[PDB]
This record gives structure tokens, C-alpha cells and sequence, in this order.
RNA sequence: ACCUAUACAUUACCGCUAAAGUAGAUGAUUUAUAUUACUUGUGAUAUAAAUUUUGAAACUUUAGUGAGUAGGAAGGUACAAU
RNA sequence: AGAUCAAGGUUAUGAUAUAAAUGUCCCAGUGGGCCACUUUUGGUAAGCAGAACUGGCGCUGUGGGAUGAACCAAACGUAAU
RNA sequence: AAGUGCUGAUAGAUUUAUAUGAUUACAGUGCGUUAAUUUUUCGGAAUUAUAUAAUGGCAUAAUUAUCAUUGAUUUUUGUGUUUAUUAUAUGCACUUGUAUGAUUAACAAUGCGAAAGAUUCAGGAUACCUUCGGGACCCGUCUUGAAACACGGACCAAGGAGUCUAACAUAUGUGCAAGUUAUUGGGAUAUAAACCUAAUAGCGUAAUUAACUUGACUAAUAAUGGGAUUAGUUUUUUAGCUAUUUAUAGCUAAUUAACACAAUCCCGGGGCGUUCUAUAUAGUUAUGUAUAAUUAUGCCUCUAACUGG
RNA sequence: AGAGUUAAACAGUACGUGAAACUGCUUAGAGGUUAAGCCCGAUGAACCUGAAUAUCCGUUAUGGAAAAUUCAUCAUUAAAA
């Protein structure tokens, strides 16, 4: 929508120089969508074109003359070698199970080694790489020591293209605080763990920055022998440089006249491009893309219904036939029938211990007459019934 | 302005929980006095019809209790289907069944894998109190209180208490179909003391088919 | 463009600091601004200026120099470098944790940051102790 | 009476399957207390202390459930290279 | 035989719903079967030959029948009771 | 059938409930009317009215409906009646109290992670040896069925078998969209890469005939036009629900109307083909014809074109 | 067999590593049953792994020292956010 949105990119020069009067505007590729899923899928494929053929000799296997010395000779049935006298006899020819014999399907030259990616999909893989070469969260997650740099995307003046001796390049990469990255590329010069070490790849290190110049006055020769850094020209812009491995966001350095051309290559949000015929910058599926302000939000939290705030687990089934406390929770009336028959069974044992007052007549001291003495005070309920129940 | 709202919720959820407990007391009191006037009437009718020398038949039984008794293999595709529809798919599962001509001819079909009989009130109670579970969107929720019957069945039937389940099942009510399909089938366990043959009829050996009063005495040792 | 959720789903798995270790289901970032060192979404190098951490010291033992986030004066397109500010409390082993709650109020890392400065101040101490047993 | 299965049952654990919940943390929540509007009474404000990220590809809750050749699908795992 | 109006009560046996409905890949394998109740044909009979139904074995362990592909119980995540 | 009144034993006891959500509703204890009654006297003890619909009991009215009907059973109740029964009328504090958050915790004993130094208690079929009990046939394969008196295998290390390609088809990912696709080439050029790019060319955009013919809805508009079954957005009024200023929302629907996506199910309509049929045809436009001079205009129409169901 | 050489001869011409198959010797325990192996429960011997500090009816009552302070009721001042 915008093309502006952070619309002032300061330019720096050789003495780390914040101050110009030249402040150019952010060239609107940098809002276009970062998509590492398409960048990885263009990278997977496009670097299959620097790739030449391996293939085994198509006569390996088959210049014996072995016929299957065939059943019934107590020995199995492979083609065995004919001769006698050379001790390669009979000895097993032609099969992949055999020593000497031809491999399962031998590798040919007309395997598809190279590939064609669609050319908009290259441009919508370069665009996501350029757009992620700003955004220093995604440079810093390639390693890339960038916490000395003073801007993103870092733009140096055009004068650095005239530099000519490499001593005056590590003077330059010192002053812009990016020497500490190419000092990290010195740290990881190692040896490979292959088979590389026999086959002429005895290592890389990691990558470093990428000086995107516009006109090599002497720049490319001046930055050759620094290990880690590599430069590029704005017209070319290889993707396999700007996202090494499928992984967006190499630490990049624009010069001034490099940076001022990106509003032509991939044109702008307003108009198409002039240097790429008919190209039109890709539109994201989600323009605002900040969820924590989308969910914040007061345009949405006047709709939301149910923030169910308990958990409600609390589960265990008790037993309402041994745990009495569940009976009175579940069938509350059944509490009554407990206090009715157990009260009525109380007076039964009261009556049957008074059957011993038929027999031995002992007490009745503080134990069982006191169980029945309350009836005499309970007589007053019937004695009030003759005087207080005659009020209505 | 939230704390004003919740403590009016919290004190109207209290008054409704209080107005269930008394309304589930005097409703269990009314339901209990039915089961005293009922069985005392059938004493009164016999001690009547003896002196008038008539024969008092009692009522034929509605409400069976049907329990799969035997085995999940070697079963034929028409006893395989009746016993699916009776929800009896394991050994020693039991469901409540309303008896008419239309399920009795289905208990006839599934007869050698089923023992059944007509249950006591004590048997109806002890099966939903000790073993009794409940369907909350296919989940088998236990009982744990009588909110969990008040939830799904008070708004569209008038069952809210646990004794309203027992009343809708002992007296086979209009909401019977709702309150047997509410209860997940009773996963009883194996009777202590045992079975007798499991695969000769109750009149010959003792299991499958109508026990018809002795589902109560079996369920004593099964629940 | 730039938001901590778009930035994170690019970084969620293909990171350079995330270094998951072998059984433990996907955690550990070795970031310089993590302070509860897993990889969450909001314990992270750049989550865009909720980026607090707790570093010692430089002078052990007294300090914990705290890199406080260098915030919304920055995009954080870089700064004529600012964006780590390093206000470092000192001099009292359990007063400064009140002076860190007192300092910041960015209530998402807050109890997981003074949970870390304690666990630095637990660690830098033990020089004149763990000695004699005579 | 009693003994006896990998069956039945109640529990712990593993998976599966099916549902359900959580993301305003310059927020939420406690405990006290100062003040307070005061509505009797309960809230709102200040103070002091306290708890409050999760590869949201996560975490939390709940229930059922588990035979398998030929065979198919998912998720891991060993080897070597870019 | 239809196209729009008017009237219609409480939706019209029972019990069930481990979700059902539908495309594509007609994708893999298979296209030698054997056993058994009851029915049955050829044969004198057969652990023979050939069919109808249901269930099994094949693919399936465990308990029982001393023993066993199919019998009788029972179907199988690791454990206690 | 009731708890009737218990007494014995057994095994078991998830839980980082904020390592992103009640420990609170319950009930239970300890302070603040009354009065006699009783009992022990050291407590307790008992007592009414205190407000119910009253539910059960009695009498009676009343009606729904019935086994059998002298009657009984009810049903709706209603009144009176007293006999009982039950619930509600316990705030404020305060407990180490009970419950409920898959209800295990209180008491003791034993023993010190013990500076290096070093014991106690539990556990360890790790991978074996010793001692017993139980179970226990040899794998791979074909087969209806293998421990098979079926085939291969004495043993061990290395090797060893579902691949590249071509062309389709479906599914999924991605880019652009009536389009798309550099890649045969060319250009720039940093190097068999990447970039840029003119004319085509494929495939799609329109089909059907053996072929020649012909070539897609009444219309400046229309998703199988129309019809059903439609998810969903708008909309209707109604009580109505939370908030209400009683404004404005959310809710069910009752229910009005509208468009009805997708998908399937029915009925059409067009293109082309084939066939019947209308034309008896008049007639529709021009050559011709009428004239002037291919030309101008008349108009009949021998001629071709054209209309029709 | 001593000695010597080397960093090393456990690198001495099978000359780097030096696996399995199979085995001479030492040590340990044991031996008449499925031929041996093996599963599961335990076992003797042997070796081994793990083990704990702020409370009942509280991170409460209360006295000693040390050091020191953007802390106070502190106050100004200087910043950087």
C-alpha cells in the first residue's frame, strides 16, 4: 500500500559519517513479501545448474564373456567366468551381487541434472531476499555480526567504488564496524568432513557481507582477497548470493547509486518497472501482518464472547452407598430417612435394655432412666396441648 | 465494572442451587410415597380378592433389565444386530429396556446372549448410584452430583434430580426413552459366586433368558 | 514488513541461534537477548524491542549490566548505535532486584528477568566463601 | 463350597481417536493497608509485598479405546554427499 | 400432469447412532482356499467330489479339551487387585 | 425392603491446580432474646407458640377415568380438621477443623548429602555365572495346512536387489492468470551459473462434422436460463433475554422478505450432425429486370442467396 | 633371551589401524534331563546406581555484630532512555 512506511534511509560514507544532506527514500522493494518457502524452493532448483554429470563407464560389468555355467553343478546359477587357469574361474560375473559385476542401474548421463524455474518465481525469490536483507532480525539470524552497523539497509556513498587496494578496503570495512563479521569468517575457516577433502572442496567458511556496487571503478579487484566478502553489480543480482542455502537475508551493503536503482528494477508499488518488462511487485497475502496489534485491538474486542476462565476437571466419582456424604448431596431427602429410622431404632434398643429391668432391675442410675426421663419433660408438649393448642 | 457483575451472578447461582435442593427434596419425598402406596395397594388388592374368592393377577411387567452375558465372537448377523441396537456390546453391560411386543420379539432373537428380568427399586437405585454414568456428547461422565443430570435434561424434560431418573425408570414414564438413552450402559462386573451354565436357559440350567424376578438377586452380586 | 510474528515464522525453525539438543522437543536458543534460554516467541532475539536480557557485569561481581531494549525511538533500523542501553545495578545483592522491578514495567519478561539477575548474582558471588573447613 | 484366562471390573501409565479451552501482558490477579464514593455496606482509588511466555507446529481439560498376514498411509531412525 | 393462493395442534411404530453423505486416486493386494452346524447331489464308502446358509480358520494369541488350523470359552496396549 | 447394628481384612492414592486462571461454594466448631419443664447436678436436658404451600393423616365436597361395579381404584382438586413429618427464617468474626479440585495424610523409628575422606536404606534378568519353579519345536519360504519324513541354510566379515528415463493421469506445494511458458537463440557479461530479452512456438482461450459446409442463451445485461435442497450476509415484526439513557446492542426463534455461493438433483435453451416436416409457398435481398450512362434509379422476380417448426 | 633405536616395536618387513568367525592359556562358578540355547519371576555371589536442610498449631517473637548509603521524611545535581 505504502512504498514509504519508513521513508528515509540515511546514507553513510567512509568515516562512518551519519551526516549527509542526501537522504533517499526506502525503495519499496523492502515492503514486498518475505517468503522463505518459495525462496527455498527456488534455491533448491536453481543451483542445480552449476552441476555437471557423473556416470559410470557403460562397459564396466560386461567385458567378461561369462555364460551361466548352469544347473546341476552343485553351485549356484550366476554367470561364471569361462576360462580355467587364471583363477578368476569360474567366479561369478555380471550381476550386482557379484564382485566385479555391473551395478544396479548404472548411472547415466541423461539423468536430468539441470532445471527450469519459472522466471517470475526467480524474481519473486529475489524480491524476498532483498526485502529480508533489511530487517535486521533476519540478518542476525544468519549469525552475521551486525550490532555495530549504524543503519539497515546499510548504504554507503558511491565513492567507495573507487577504492583500489585491499588495505584500503579493510580500512573501509573497519570503519563501518562490519569488520567483525569478516573477522568471524576468519574464525570458521576449517576443513570439510567429506570426501570433499579428496575431491577438491577442502572447505568453505561461512559467508560474509555482499557489497552491491553499481560501477566497478576498482572495487571488485579491491575486494577480491578479503575472505568472506564478495561483491555484485546491481544489474545482475544473483539470488544464490542473496540467500545462500535457501536462507533469506545475507548481510548486504548498498552503495548509493546501487540503492537508487531499485525503484527501477522491481518497479514500485505505484507503477511497474522499466528495466524488467512488465514486472509488477508481488502483493502480500496480509498487508498489516502484526498480530499482536491485530489482537489488541479494540475493533475486535467489542465482538468477543466467551473467555472460559475455569478448567473444570474435579472429577472423582464417589460411592453413595458407603460414602454417606454423597447420599445427602445426591438424594437430599434420604438424609431424613436416615435420621428417622435410626432415631426409631434408638428407642427400640432403649426399650429392649429396659427388658432387663424386667429381669435384674439394676440401673437406671445415669444411663437408661435418663434416656426415658426426657419423656416426662416431653409430656409437657401434651400438657401444653391442653392449654396452648386451644388458641385456634 | 466487572466485580459488580460477577457477584450478582454468584448470588443468583446460589439462590438457584438453593432452590433446587428443596425442590429436589420434596420431589424425592413425593416420589418415595408413590412407591409405598404402590406396593401396599397390591397387598390390599390380594387381601381383597382372596375374601371375594377371585384370582388377582398382578400387572405384567414393563421395564426389563437386559445384560449381555456371553461373548463377542461366533455371533450371527441377526443376533449381531439386535445386540447393537440394545447398546449391549461388551460382556456384562446392561441397559434398561421398556417392555412391549416390539422389543420382546427382539429379546427373543438375542436370547442366548442375554439374561433379563424385571428390577427392584433397590436394583434401580443401586445401579444408578453405584454404577451409574451419563452421556455428555458421547462422553461417559459419572454422576458426581446432580448438576450433571440437571444440565442436559431439565430444560427439555423435567428430570433434574437423581431420584427423577429413578422415578422415570421404575414407573416407566413418558420420558423413559430419554432417561435410558441418557445413561451409558452399566458396565457391571462379574458376579461373585458365579454363573451356572451361561449357555443353557434359566429354566434348564441357568442363565440366558427371563429370570424375571431374580435379576435383582443376580444384580446384588454383580453391581 | 516488520512485525515480530512475521519475523518469527521465518526464524521459528531455520534460525541460526536455535540449537535444539537431541531429545528435548525443540528449544534452546543461544541468543544474546534471551534470558530464559529456550526459544519461545517472546523470549527472543529480535521480537522488536521487547528485547531485554540480563548480562554480567563487566566487573564481577557487583554489577549486572542490563541491556534494556533501546526502544521506540528506533524502528529499529540502526541507530548511530543506541539500541542497547545497559543500565547496570550494583552494590546490594537483594536491593537491586527491587530496583529492577522499580526500573522496568514491561510486564512480560519481568519476573523472568529478575529471575535471571538473581541467577547471575547467585553465581558471581562465591569468591571469599567456599574455603577453609579447619 | 472352591480353584482357574491376555475376558469382566475399579485404579496407575503409554498411544490412538474424538471433542473442548487459552493468547488485550505500557494486561490480568492476589494479600494487606492507607484513604475513600460511601449503601447500612460494597466497590473505586494510592502504598508495600507477591504471583502471572508456550518450538501457539505450543500448553491445559475431558471421554472412549488397543488382534493382524497380504496391503496402504503417518511419525521416527541408521548411512553418505551438496 | 402441473404453476400460485387458502386451512392444518402436539409430526404420526419401537429401540439405535462407536458420525454420517459424497468425490477422486477404481490407488494396493486378491481372483489355488480349507473347516463346521443344519440342507444337499454324485460315490458303495472316503480325512473323497460338488453346491446352499450362517459362522470360523486363512490373518489369531490366550484359557480348556494330556496332544491338535477350525471344537468350547474368549479376541490380545504395559501392570496391581 | 430398611442401615438395622456393625465388626473384620485386602490391594490401590493422578496431580510442576498457574511451572498462562477461583482453594471457594458447602456444611461443622468457638461470641450476641426468652421462659418454665426435666434430669445430672460438673455439663446437658426439655418447651411452646415463631412465619408456610403445607406434603403425609382425618372428615367432606367436587370432578376425570376405571379392575369390577355393594363396591373398589382413582383423577382434578377444593374445603374443614387435627394428628404427625419436613424445610426455610445462623449474619460478624475465628479455627490445625470436615467436604472438593481423579480425597494419603497427621505420629514415630531407623540414617547425618556428611571438606577431601566416607557409611545407611532402597534398587539394579543392565550384558552373563550360582540356585529353583513355570513356560518353551527352527528359521526363511511356498502353501488350505510347516517343527515337519517339504526346499535353502556349517559358520563369519565385505558386497548384494523396486532405478534412471520418456509420456500421461490424479493429488498436494508454488508462480502468474485468459493467459502463461527465459532456454532453440540473441544480448549483456564476473563465468558450463545468474541476469536481461526480439520474433515465434506449444498449450489454453470454441466446437462439431467422414467431408465440404457451419460455428454457442429472447437482449445494451445475466454461473445448468428456470425449478428445488441451499452455508452465509441483508431484512421483518413479536414477546423476549443482558445492559438500558430504557436509547442501543446480543439472543433465540416465531417469522416476513431478499440474494441465494459451492455442490448434487430435475426441466430448458443454443452450436454442429442426422432425420422428419413446413413452401401449396407467396414472400423477403440482389444479379437479371426498367431506364440512363461498370454506372443511376424503377421493379419484377426467370435466377442465386434467405427466412421456417 | 638380554641389550639398542626411535615419540612409539602394543610401528621390526602378516611392518597403519587390527573386527568377526574360530580358538591355546589364565581366572571365576558350575555340571546325570528340553542336546544346548532361550522367556518370565525370584536367588546366592560380585559389582553398581540414587539418597535430604528454613519449620508446628510461623520463610513468626526477640536480642548481637560488622560494614556502609541514587534508600529515609531524605534533598539537590547530572544524565541517558
Amino acid at each position: 500500500s505504502l512504498g514509504n512506511a519508513r521513508p528515509l534511509v540515511s546514507v553513510y560514507t567512509e568515516k562512518n559519517e551519519p551526516a549527509k544532506d542526501k537522504n533517499i527514500c526506502l525503495p519499496a522493494v523492502f515492503k514486498a513479501p518475505i517468503r522463505p518457502d518459495v525462496v527455498n524452493e527456488v534455491h533448491q532448483l536453481l543451483r542445480r545448474n552449476n552441476r555437471q554429470a557423473y556416470a559410470v563407464s557403460e562397459l564396466a560389468g560386461h567385458q567378461t564373456s561369462a555364460e551361466s555355467w548352469g544347473t546341476g553343478r552343485a553351485v549356484a546359477r550366476i554367470p561364471r567366468v569361462r576360462g580355467g587357469g587364471t583363477h578368476r574361474s569360474g567366479q561369478g560375473a555380471f550381476g550386482n551381487m557379484c564382485r566385479g559385476g555391473r551395478m544396479f542401474a548404472p548411472t547415466k548421463t541423461f539423468r536430468r541434472w539441470h532445471r527450469k524455474v519459472n522466471v517470475n518465481q526467480r524474481r519473486y525469490a529475489l524480491v524476498s531476499a532483498i526485502a529480508a536483507s533489511g530487517v535486521p532480525a533476519l540478518v542476525q539470524s544468519k549469525g552475521h555480526v551486525i550490532d555495530g552497523v549504524s543503519e539497515f539497509p546499510l548504504v554507503v556513498s558511491d565513492e567507495v567504488q573507487k577504492v583500489q587496494k585491499t588495505k584500503q578496503a579493510v580500512i573501509f570495512l573497519r570503519r563501518l564496524k562490519i569488520w567483525a563479521d569478516i573477522q568471524k569468517v576468519y574464525k570458521s575457516q576449517r576443513f570439510r568432513a567429506g570426501r570433499g577433502t579428496m575431491r577438491d572442496r577442502r572447505r568453505i567458511a561461512r559467508r560474509g557481507p555482499l557489497v552491491v556496487y553499481d560501477k566497478d571503478e576498482g572495487l571488485r579487484k579491491a575486494f577480491r582477497n578479503i575472505p568472506g566478502i564478495e561483491t555484485i553489480n546491481v544489474d545482475k543480482l544473483n539470488l544464490l548470493k542473496l540467500a545462500p542455502g535457501g536462507h533469506v537475508g545475507r548481510f548486504v551493503i548498498w552503495t548509493e547509486s546501487a540503492f537508487a536503482r531499485l525503484n527501477d528494477l522491481f518497479g514500485t508499488w505505484k507503477k511497474p518497472s522499466t528495466l524488467k518488462k512488465g514486472y509488477n511487485l508481488p502483493q502480500p497475502k496480509m498487508a498489516n501482518t502484526d498480530l499482536s496489534r491485530l489482537l489488541k485491538s479494540e475493533e475486535i474486542r467489542k465482538v468477543l464472547r466467551d473467555p472460559r476462565k475455569r478448567v473444570f476437571r474435579s472429577v472423582r466419582r464417589l460411592n453413595p452407598l458407603t460414602n454417606v456424604r454423597q447420599l445427602i448431596k445426591l438424594n437430599p431427602y434420604a438424609e431424613v430417612l436416615k435420621r428417622r429410622a435410626a432415631l426409631a431404632a434408638e428407642k427400640r434398643t432403649v426399650a429392649k435394655v429396659l427388658a432387663k429391668a424386667k429381669k435384674q432391675n439394676v440401673e437406671l442410675a445415669k444411663s437408661h432412666f435418663a434416656n426415658v426421663a426426657t419423656k416426662a419433660a416431653a409430656n409437657r408438649a401434651k400438657l401444653l396441648a391442653a392449654r396452648k393448642k386451644k388458641v385456634a | 465494572s466487572k466485580r459488580v457483575a460477577e457477584s450478582k451472578r454468584r448470588l443468583k447461582k446460589a439462590a438457584v442451587i438453593a432452590l433446587r435442593k428443596k425442590e429436589n427434596l420434596v420431589r424425592a419425598e413425593k416420589y418415595q410415597n408413590e412407591y409405598i402406596k404402590a406396593e401396599q395397594r397390591e397387598i390390599k388388592l390380594r387381601r381383597l380378592a382372596k375374601k371375594r374368592n377371585q384370582f388377582y393377577v398382578p400387572a405384567e411387567a414393563k421395564l426389563a433389565f437386559v445384560v449381555r452375558i456371553r461373548g463377542i465372537n461366533k455371533v450371527a448377523p441377526k443376533v449381531r444386530k439386535v445386540l447393537q441396537l440394545f447398546r449391549l456390546r461388551q460382556i456384562n453391560n446392561g441397559v434398561f429396556i421398556k417392555l412391549n411386543k416390539a422389543t420382546i420379539n427382539m429379546l427373543r432373537i438375542a436370547e442366548p446372549y442375554i439374561t433379563w428380568g424385571y428390577p427392584n427399586l433397590k436394583s434401580v437405585r443401586e445401579l444408578i448410584y453405584k454404577r451409574g454414568f451419563v452421556k455428555h456428547n458421547r462422553q461417559r461422565v459419572p454422576i458426581t452430583d446432580n448438576f450433571v443430570i440437571e444440565r442436559k435434561l431439565r430444560q427439555a424434560h423435567q428430570i433434574q434430580c437423581v431420584e427423577d431418573l429413578v422415578h422415570e425408570i421404575f414407573t416407566v414414564g413418558p420420558n423413559f426413552k430419554y432417561a435410558s438413552n441418557f445413561l451409558w450402559p452399566f458396565k457391571l462386573n462379574t458376579p461373585t459366586g458365579g454363573w451356572r451354565k451361561k449357555a443353557n436357559h434359566y429354566v434348564n440350567g441357568g442363565d440366558f433368558g427371563n429370570r424375571e424376578d431374580q435379576i435383582n438377586r443376580l444384580l446384588r452380586k454383580m453391581v | 514488513a516488520t512485525s515480530s510474528h512475521l519475523n518469527w515464522l521465518i526464524i521459528r525453525n531455520n534460525n541460526a541461534f536455535l540449537l535444539k539438543k537431541r531429545d528435548v522437543k525443540k528449544p534452546f536458543s543461544t541468543e544474546p537477548n534471551n534470558l530464559a534460554s529456550v526459544s519461545s516467541y517472546r523470549y527472543s532475539g529480535i521480537v522488536h524491542k521487547k528485547t531485554l536480557g540480563v548480562v554480567p557485569a563487566a566487573d564481577k561481581k557487583g554489577f549486572t549490566a542490563v541491556l534494556k531494549k533501546g526502544k521506540y525511538a528506533q524502528r529499529p533500523a540502526k541507530n548511530t548505535v543506541r539500541v542497547d542501553f545497559k543500565a547496570g545495578p550494583r552494590r546490594s545483592l537483594k536491593k537491586l532486584k527491587n530496583l529492577l522491578i522499580g526500573s522496568k514495567y514491561r510486564k512480560d519478561l519481568t519476573q523472568a528477568a529478575l529471575r535471571r539477575a538473581s541467577a547471575v548474582l547467585r553465581s558471581q558471588k562465591p569468591a571469599p566463601v567456599k574455603g577453609k573447613k579447619a
